[PDB]
């Protein structure tokens, strides 16, 4: 993983 | 040349291929969610930490990425790359997959249409801020398959379809394992049993219960929201863009 | 070689350093926020996009980072790195800085406390999700200064306190310019004027205290650290933060 956003 | 990529577009089934690949090498299951990341490290995740695998190692290495092959950062592995496994999935289903991952129940048309319509305009997930450097669906595909030698002049490619894998898990994991020369085959049936749908949900929850670094739940077709959107996809699908060209080729027309 | 780093722990006024530097190299003012990333790109920013400048590139290149010099990814630049600027600020202010950012109005007791509690236990921002690979405060300084040669064997280092820049913008900026060999001195004036606190907050938007309060116990906690046996006290002392 290693995933962005902002939620 | 001992570097090997599991390249894939977001939501093609990367964790699963990733999870079965680890199981086969370890020989035992994967008991915990970052075991996946331990096993077939996802490049992006390694960079967040400032980690990076050695350029040019002596014995075989397996990484995963959603990057187009041409993205500068990969220039570093230009000669060390021996093998590419390109995992591909129906774009209709990748799009649906993001809605499920975002939460969003199949009723909220407004909510779903927005993603769907954005998906169609962008020919993929480029506007979704969850990933970067992936390009559009066809862009990705082109760079790993048709163009791979523009980025890795020494590489050989296997392609594998998400759907082939669901239909014949053990036969398909085998192509990938034989391609990458990871060895046996009696190992194959086991790896599949370990990284089942069921096994995976529980393996997600157990991690999640032991307050662990996990990627809100993580683990159908077109009629429901549309007409307007049905035609919109169809037009893209059977149109004259490179998307169409690839959708036709992997049999999604 | 020809690679140059503006290295700094998060919240040490790296943005401003970069802004000013971008303004001097360009001559013109900074047309706004992304301008900063175009000029002195932040390496994390680039890797997120899959972007990464080539090792051994034949003309001078300036990047920024919060990584410790010893992070595996900087390894590709091991040989080709010539110059490091290491920007350092009172870790008392960095901490207070995360707060304003994280939103909190200074009279939110249990909210400040916790972050402060954490910062002191960690000696920096290890437990703060916004950054990664930056290590702890001493660790970061150590690796870019006293131990720089363990990562960048051909590099020279100019260390620079945020507080000295604030006390003399043009003098200190020119010390950085001079060290990097970007030319004159004359430019240095305008560049400071092109990136002042005002032009800054304006570039952020047209794009898109001390330990007194609640101290008693915390104040103590911090001060015990600041006069501890650790690498945190070493650098505090050494940079006048004690
Ligand atoms: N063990 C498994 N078997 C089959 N599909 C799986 C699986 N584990 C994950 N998937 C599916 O792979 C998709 C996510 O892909 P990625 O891991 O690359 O983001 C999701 O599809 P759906 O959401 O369509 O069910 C997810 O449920």
């Amino acid at each position: 993983x290693y995933x962005x956003x902002y939620x | 040349g001992s570097m090997c990529w599991i390249a894939s577009y977001p939501k093609a089934g990367g964790h699963w291929l990733r999870c079965m690949l680890t199981s086969y090498v370890t020989g035992e299951p994967v008991e915990t969610w970052p075991g996946i990341q331990a096993g077939v490290p996802h490049l992006e995740g390694l960079l967040r930490d400032g980690e990076a695998p050695s350029a040019d190692p002596d014995e075989q290495v397996l990484l995963a990425t959603h990057f187009t092959a041409d993205r500068p950062v990969l220039r570093f592995y230009r000669e060390s790359t021996a093998k590419v496994v390109c995992l591909i999935r129906n774009p209709r289903d990748a799009m649906l997959s993001l809605m499920r991952m975002k939460g969003i129940p199949p009723e909220d048309v407004e909510a779903c249409r927005k993603i769907a319509e954005t998906f169609i305009a962008d020919e993929g997930f480029s506007s979704v801020r969850i990933w970067a450097g992936e390009g559009s669906w066809p862009e990705n595909i082109r760079s790993w398959t048709d163009s791979v030698h523009e980025s890795f002049p020494n590489a050989a490619v296997l392609a594998v379809r998400y759907e082939d894998l669901r239909k014949d898990p053990e036969g398909e994991l085998w192509k990938v394992v034989d391609f990458l020369e990871l060895g046996g085959r009696d190992g194959v049936a086991d790896a599949v049993a370990n990284c089942t749908l069921e096994r995976m949900r529980e393996m997600e929850e157990r991690s999640k219960l032991l307050g662990l670094e996990t990627t809100l739940p993580f683990v159908k077709s077109l009629k429901f929201m549309g007409d307007d959107i049905e035609k919109a996809y169809a037009d893209l699908l059977h149109g004259e863009t490179d998307f169409a060209h690839y959708a036709r080729l992997y049999g999604y027309a």
